[PDB]
């Protein structure tokens, strides 16, 4: 069933790649589709990179179910790790 | 220079401005968001606070400052690098309570840390050009 309102709920995203050009292509497109879908962003940050890896954090603060769909739909590029969880 | 503290704050100013660029979320938004959610119990927040009010205020000067020394670049610069430079152009022209050698050299330590392989020597690169006509005097 829907998620409900998400009430204090956040989404957490982790971006990893190899390719800095992939990752803050992927990171930008995230943060267009949460800040269109009534969303807001934390961040996002990039970490020191670790053995070759780009690291991104990124947050979506007070989440719609348009913003989740949003998410759903968005092709992110071969070659781009999001571990993403909601809560 | 320089004080741990003051290295710590323009890494967080990085981190920050790269917020910046990607989120176009308001700086002083950036700014208390970054301050609220990041461990900074390290960091000279003051200068931190100063570094994005400063870059974000200059912004077009510094980018400006930048343009010519992009000019063979196939891709478009790295958000990291542009973070970076940013700051360091930054440093440079208003900040001269940093000594030259030392905004050169944390810049390109940060292009190290964060950037894409070969950052620092592209940032060594651009700085090699771009601090002497900002500091004529090297200090």
């Amino acid at each position: 069933g829907p998620l409900g309102s998400m009430q204090n709920q956040r989404i957490r995203i982790r971006l990893k790649a190899f390719d800095h050009r992939l990752i803050d292509q992927a990171t930008a497109e995230i943060v267009e589709t949460a800040k269109r879908t009534g969303a807001q962003v934390r961040g996002p940050i990039p970490l020191p990179t670790r053995s070759r890896t780009h690291l991104r954090l990124v947050d979506i603060v007070e989440p719609t179910e348009k913003t989740v769909d949003a998410l759903m739909r968005l092709d992110l590029a071969a070659g781009v790790d999001v571990q993403i969880s909601l809560g | 220079m320089e004080p741990a503290a003051r290295r710590r704050a323009r890494e967080c100013a990085v981190q920050a401005l790269y917020s910046w660029q990607l989120s176009q979320n308001d700086i002083a938004d950036v700014e208390y968001q970054f301050l609220a959610e990041q461990d900074v119990k390290d960091v000279d927040v003051l200068y931190f606070r100063e570094l994005l009010a400063g870059v974000a205020t200059n912004t077009a000067y510094l980018d400006g400052l930048m343009k010519p020394y992009l000019s063979r670049l196939l891709e478009e610069l790295g958000q990291v690098e542009k973070a970076v430079l940013r700051i360091a152009l930054y440093e440079l022209s208003k900040r001269s309570d940093v000594p030259y050698k030392v905004a050169i050299n944390e810049a390109i330590e940060l292009a190290k840390s964060f950037g894409a392989e070969d950052s620092h020597k592209f940032v060594n690169g651009v700085l090699d050009k771009a601090a002497p006509v900002i500091r004529p005097n090297k200090k």
